[PDB]
RNA sequence: UGCGAGUGCCUAGUGGGCCACUUUUGGUAAGCAGAACUGGCGCUGCGGGAUGAACCGAACGCCGGGUUAAGGCGCCCGAU
RNA sequence: CGGAGCCUCGGUUGGCCUCGGAUAGCCGGUCCCCCGCCGGGGUCCGGUGCGGAGAGCCCUUCGUCCCGGGAAACGGGGCGGCCGGAAAGGGGGCCGCCCUCUCGCCCGUCACGCACCGCACGUUCGUGGGGAACCUGGCGCUAAACCAUUCGUAGACGACC
C-alpha cells in the first residue's frame, strides 16, 4: 500500500543532479515524468524536475496548483520545512554520513581509539550477561 | 579474496559478463546455487532454444562433438565460457580459478553469499514480463538430481534459520548490554557521535 | 497511453467477512472458506469501511493489456464470496439415443464411473477435483448434480466428466451422446 | 607496519582491437572507478615486483630472489576510473591480472 | 535538416533583391524550428522557395532572430498541425503536447513522430503551433492531466547507480 | 586564383583487363554479354565492414608525445 | 608423533563464522492472546530512501621503564572431561586443572632504543608448496605386482578367466 504520493504541494529531496542535497515543493505535474517544481526557501529556482530525479518525503504544505513563488514561500515559512526536515532522522542520517567523509587523519585515530574501549566494555558486559542466562538456566 | 556469489534470482548471461570480467581480472569468483539462476522469455521458448541446442550434434561421431552438460552449475559453467577466451592460457587460468556449484556445499554455507544487482531479474526486467527457472529447465532437458537438491537445501535451511535465531538472540542481549552500561561508556557515545558513526 | 488510475469496488456482505494478507485474499462465510493468490497480477487491495464493507482494487500508471486485468479480480472475488456463502451448484444431463448410460459415484462423491456409454464395455473413470462432490439426482431421470464451494473446481470437473463421456471417429452431429452441464447456480437459492 | 601503496591490477596493454602497443600498460586501480576519482593517481609511481630464480643485489640490504620494475602513471583512460602507465621496460605478458602497487610518495597534497 | 539537441524558434525575415521592375518587394517572416541560425536560414529558403517564387540567390535574409517564450514558467498545451512522408504517401496530422516551451513542444513532437512513425525531420513538415486553452484539447494523453487535484505515487522504483556497489551484500528495495 | 617555363634526342615495358555510383543496349534473368563519364583494383600496404582484390576512411622512410577519420563502447575486445 | 639448515616453485602484504525471502512491500520487539516442539499466527509498539545500514561491522602492532586515574576482578595466559559435524564431515563453545598478573584496554607522569646523517624493492599469509639429504628420540611394520609356469569360460599378438 502505498503512502507518499505526487500531488500540488509535497516536498521532495533532490538526490542527484545539479541541486543535489536540496528540498523542493511540487508545484504543478507537466507529464507523465516531468514535474514543475520551485524551492523558494532552499535556493532552487522554479523549473522543470524529472521524478526520477526526486524522492518524495511525508509533508505536505498547501497551495494552488499555479500559486506564484510569494505563496510558495508563505506556505514554506508558516509549515516551518526547515526545521522539520533537520529534525526528521533521514537528514539526521544525511548529515551523520556527510560528516564521517569529513573525518580527517587525527579524529579518525580519536574515534579508534574511542570505540575500542567502547566495545571492550559492551563485550565484557555480555559475556557477563551470557554467563547470567547459563546461571538462571541451571 | 575469494568472492562468493548467489544464484538465486539472477539472469543467466547477465550475470555471467560481470563474473568472466571479474574472473579475467584475477579474482576467485565461486558462483553458488545455480538451480535458481533465471532466464528472461518464457519457458516453452527457452526449452526451445535448449532443445535445438541439444540438437546441435556431431554426424560422424557424437562421442567427439559438442557436450550437452544438463547440470544447471554446468550451464552456467558453459556460457562463462563462451564469454571468455577458454583456447588462449590466459582463458584457461580464467576458467581454472572459477568454481561453479549446484545447492550450497559445506565450504561455503558457512560463508555470506554477495549479490550483483546489475544482473538481478527484479531490477533487469519489467513485472509484467515472462521468466522461466534454470533448475526447471535443467530437470527437463535431463537433470537427474532436483529432488535430492531440494531435500539437502531445505535441511541447510533449517540449520540457517537456527543460526539466525541464535544472532538475533545474541544480539538482542548486546543492545539491552549497551543500554544497561550507557553511564559508563557515554563518554565514547559523544565522540562517536561527533563525528558521525552514530546515529 | 498510460492511464493514471483505474480502481473498482466490490461489496461485501456483512455474514462473510474477507482478509487481505498482502495480495492473497481469504474469505470466511457460513459455508466454510478459500483462499486466493494473486501475486501474479500486481496490483493494490484495499480493504476499507469500518465493519468491512468494500474492497478496492486498483492500479496506477497502466496500459491497456493489464489495465484490463482489474475488473478481472472483482470478477474472482464475487464469485469467491458467492461460492463461500451459497456455493455452487451444477446440474448435469446424461442424453443418449439407444445405450442406457449408466453413472455410479463412489469413494463419498468423489469418483465417477461411467459404463455402457454408446454401448461400449471399456468403463470410464473420472476422479472428481478435491472439495468437489458428485451426486445422482432424485426426482430426474439421468441426472449428475454437483456440489463444491469454489467455480473453478466445479466447472473443471464438470468439464472433465463431460469431455470424458465423448464420441470418436463418427459423425458427432448425429451421436448426441454423452453427459452434458445443464444448468449452473447456487445451493441455497437465495 | 602496515602497507603504504594502493593496490592494482595489470589489465592489459594499450591496444587497438588487432594492434597491441608494449610500451603503455593499463592499471586498474581498486576503489576509484570513475573519470573525475581518478585525478589522485596521475603522476604517481607504480612497482612491479616479482621473484626469480637467483640473487640480486638490493638498495640498503643483503642480496634476495626479488626485483622489480619501476613505471609511472600518465593519465586517466576511459570513464571508468582506468589508468595508463609507462614502465621503463615494458611488462611481460605474464603479468596480465597480477598485482601492481602504486605508491604514494610522489605526492602533491 | 537534422533535429540535433533542444530546438529553438527563430522569426526569420527577408525578401527578393530590389529589380527594376519593383522598387521594394514585400517582407516575408517566418516562424522556424531549427538547432542554429544557420539551419535556420537554409529551412527559411526552403520553405519561402516552396511557396513563393524566390530562391537564396534572388533574395536575402533581412533578420534573423531568435524568439524567447513570453511564459517560460507555466505549463502549457500546445496544438500542432504538421505534414509528413511515410513510405507511400504523404500525410496531415494534429498533435497535442504539454510543455514549458514552444519549441520544447516541438522537439518532443520531432522525437514523437520518429518513435512511433519511423519519420524523419528532413520528412517531417512543420507548419503550425498555437497554445491551446486547456478545454480545447482533444486527446486524452494531455486531457487526463487537467484535474486540479491531481494525484498518482510512484509504484516500482527501479534501481538506479547498480553498478557503484557493483557486489553488495543486500538486496535492493524497490518499495518507497 | 594558382603556378618557373619552353624545347630536342634516344628509349624499355604494354597492346588478355576487371570492379563500383549515376547514363545505357541485348536478354525472363544472371557472380551474363556489350558501351559512356569518373574513381578504383591490377601495381597497395594501413583503421573499420567478424571473414573478403576492388566497400567506408585514409594512402606508407625509422621513432616519442598528442588528436582525430570511418566505425564503435555487456563479455570475448580498447572504450558509457 | 617429537631440530638447525640447503636447493627449487611461486603468488600474496588485516579479517568478516551463514536466515529465508518479498519487491503494488518489508525489518525489529512485545507478548496481553491462541496453537504446536523454543517455534508459528493475532494485537499493539516502533524503523523504512533502509542505520539492527556491506555507503556496513570487527582488529588495529613502535617497544620498554616508574608512578596516578578510569575499566577489570567473575579476568588474562597455560592440563584433563561434555557436547558442536556427512552434499566435498567441525582446530569451536562449555565443565573442572596444580599454576601464575594486577602485566594486557583508555587517559595521564617518566625517561630510554643504532638519532645509521632527504632517497628503491620496506611491512605478512609463512614452520607456504615441492626435493634431497644431516639428525636426536619414542611408537610401531616386516608386503606385493610383473615376467617365467599352468589353465581355455579367452585369444591375430598383446590382453582376459
Ligand atoms: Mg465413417
Ligand atoms: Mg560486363
Ligand atoms: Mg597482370
Ligand atoms: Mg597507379
Ligand atoms: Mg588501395
Ligand atoms: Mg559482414
Ligand atoms: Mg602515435
Ligand atoms: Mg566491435
Ligand atoms: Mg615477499
Amino acid at each position: 500500500v502505498f503512502r507518499r504520493f505526487v500531488e500540488v504541494g509535497r516536498v521532495a529531496y533532490v538526490s542527484f543532479g545539479p541541486h543535489a542535497g536540496k528540498l523542493v515543493a511540487i508545484v504543478d505535474v507537466i507529464d507523465q515524468n516531468r514535474a514543475l517544481v520551485d524551492g523558494p526557501c532552499t535556493r532552487v529556482r522554479r523549473q522543470a524536475m524529472p521524478f526520477k530525479c526526486m524522492q518524495l518525503t511525508d509533508f505536505i504544505l498547501k497551495f494552488p496548483h499555479s500559486a506564484r513563488q510569494k505563496y510558495v514561500r508563505k506556505a514554506w515559512e508558516k509549515a516551518d520545512i526547515n526545521t522539520k526536515w533537520a529534525a526528521t532522522r533521514w537528514a539526521k542520517k544525511i548529515e551523520a554520513r556527510e560528516r564521517k567523509a569529513k573525518m580527517t587523519d587525527f579524529d579518525r585515530y580519536k574515534v579508534m581509539k574511542a570505540k575500542k574501549m567502547r566495545n571492550r566494555i559492551i563485550k565484557n558486559e555480555v559475556k557477563k550477561l551470557q554467563r547470567a542466562a547459563l546461571l538462571k538456566a541451571s | 579474496q575469494v568472492l562468493v556469489l548467489d544464484g538465486r534470482g539472477h539472469l543467466l548471461g547477465r550475470l555471467a559478463a560481470i563474473v568472466a570480467k571479474q574472473v579475467l581480472l584475477g579474482r576467485k569468483v565461486v558462483v553458488v546455487r545455480c538451480e535458481g539462476i533465471n532466464i528472461s522469455g518464457n519457458f516453452y521458448r527457452n526449452k526451445l532454444k535448449y532443445l535445438a541446442f541439444l540438437r546441435k550434434r556431431m554426424n560422424t561421431n557424437p562421442s567427439r562433438g559438442p557436450y550437452h552438460f544438463r547440470a544447471p552449475s554446468r550451464i552456467f559453467w558453459r556460457t562463462v565460457r563462451g564469454m571468455l577466451p577458454h583456447k588462449t592460457k590466459r582463458g584457461q587460468a580464467a576458467l581454472d580459478r572459477l568454481k561453479v556449484f549446484d545447492g550450497i556445499p559445506p565450504p561455503y554455507d558457512k560463508k555470506k553469499r554477495m549479490v550483483v544487482p546489475a544482473a538481478l531479474k527484479v531490477v533487469r526486467l519489467k513485472p509484467t514480463r515472462k521468466f522461466a527457472y534454470l533448475g526447471r529447465l535443467a530437470h527437463e532437458v535431463g537433470w537427474k538430481y532436483q529432488a535430492v537438491t531440494a531435500t539437502l537445501e531445505e535441511k541447510r535451511k533449517e540449520k540457517a534459520k537456527i543460526h539466525y535465531r541464535k544472532k538475533k538472540q545474541l544480539m538482542r542481549l548486546r543492545k539491552q548490554a549497551e543500554k544497561n552500561v550507557e553511564k559508563k561508556i557515554s563518554k565514547f557515545t559523544d565522540v562517536l557521535k561527533t563525528h558521525g558513526l552514530l546515529v | 497511453m498510460k492511464t493514471i488510475l483505474s480502481n473498482q469496488t466490490v461489496d461485501i456482505p456483512e455474514n462473510v467477512d474477507i482478509s487481505l494478507k498482502g495480495r492473497t485474499v481469504i474469505v470466511k462465510g457460513p459455508r466454510g472458506t478459500l483462499r486466493r493468490d494473486f501475486n501474479h497480477i500486481n496490483v493494490e487491495l484495499s480493504l476499507l469501511g469500518k465493519k468491512k464493507k468494500r474492497l478496492r482494487v486498483d492500479k496506477w500508471w497502466g496500459n491497456r493489456k493489464e489495465l484490463a486485468t482489474v475488473r478481472t479480480i472483482c470478477s474472482h472475488v464475487q464469485n469467491m464470496i458467492k461460492g463461500v456463502t451459497l456455493g455452487f451448484r451444477y446440474k448435469m444431463r446424461s442424453v443418449y439415443a439407444h445405450f442406457p448410460i449408466n453413472v455410479v459415484i463412489q469413494e463419498n462423491g468423489s469418483l465417477v464411473e461411467i459404463r455402457n456409454f454408446l454401448g461400449e464395455k471399456y468403463i470410464r473413470r473420472v476422479r472428481m477435483r478435491p472439495g468437489v462432490a458428485c451426486s445422482v439426482s432424485q426426482a430426474q431421470k439421468d441426472e449428475l448434480v454437483l456440489e463444491g464451494n469454489d467455480i473453478e473446481l466445479v466447472s473443471n470437473s464438470a468439464a472433465l466428466i463431460q469431455q470424458a463421456t465423448t464420441v470418436k471417429n463418427k459423425d458427432i452431429r448425429k451421436f448426441l451422446d454423452g453427459i452434458y452441464v445443464s444448468e449452473k447456480g447456487t445451493v441455497q437459492q437465495a | 607496519s602496515g602497507r603504504l601503496w594502493c593496490k592494482a591490477i595489470f589489465a592489459g596493454y594499450k591496444r587497438g582491437l588487432r594492434n597491441q602497443r608494449e610500451h603503455t600498460a593499463l592499471l586498474k586501480i581498486e576503489g576509484v572507478y570513475a573519470r573525475d576519482e581518478t585525478e589522485f593517481y596521475l603522476g604517481k609511481r607504480c612497482a612491479y615486483v616479482y621473484k626469480a630464480k637467483n640473487n640480486t643485489v638490493t638498495p640498503g640490504g643483503k642480496p634476495n630472489k626479488t626485483r622489480v620494475i619501476w613505471g609511472k602513471v600518465t593519465r586517466a583512460h576511459g570513464n571508468s576510473g582506468m589508468v595508463r602507465a609507462k614502465f621503463r621496460s615494458n611488462l611481460p605478458a605474464k603479468a596480465i591480472g597480477h598485482r601492481i602497487r602504486v605508491m604514494l610518495y610522489p605526492s602533491r597534497i | 535538416m537534422k533535429a540535433s539537441g533542444t530546438l529553438r524558434e527563430y522569426k526569420v525575415v527577408g525578401r527578393c533583391l530590389p529589380t527594376p521592375k519593383c522598387r521594394t518587394p514585400p517582407l516575408y517572416r517566418m516562424r522556424i524550428f531549427a538547432p542554429n541560425h544557420v539551419v535556420a536560414k537554409s529551412r527559411f529558403w526552403y520553405f519561402v522557395s516552396q511557396l513563393k517564387k524566390m530562391k537564396k540567390s534572388s533574395g536575402e535574409i533581412v533578420y534573423c532572430g531568435q524568439v524567447f517564450e513570453k511564459s517560460p514558467l507555466r505549463v502549457k498545451n500546445f496544438g500542432i498541425w504538421l505534414r509528413y512522408d511515410s513510405r507511400s504517401g504523404t500525410h496531415n496530422m494534429y498533435r497535442e503536447y504539454r510543455d514549458l516551451t514552444t519549441a520544447g513542444a516541438v522537439t518532443q513532437c520531432y522525437r514523437d513522430m520518429g518513435a512511433r512513425h519511423r519519420a524523419r525531420a528532413h520528412s517531417i513538415q512543420i507548419m503550425k503551433v498555437e497554445e491551446i486553452a486547456a478545454s480545447k484539447c482533444r486527446r486524452p494523453a494531455v486531457k487526463q492531466f487537467h484535474d486540479s487535484k491531481i494525484k498518482f505515487p510512484l509504484p516500482h522504483r527501479v534501481l538506479r547507480r547498480q553498478h557503484k556497489p557493483r557486489f553488495t551484500t543486500k538486496r535492493p528495495n524497490t518499495f518507497f
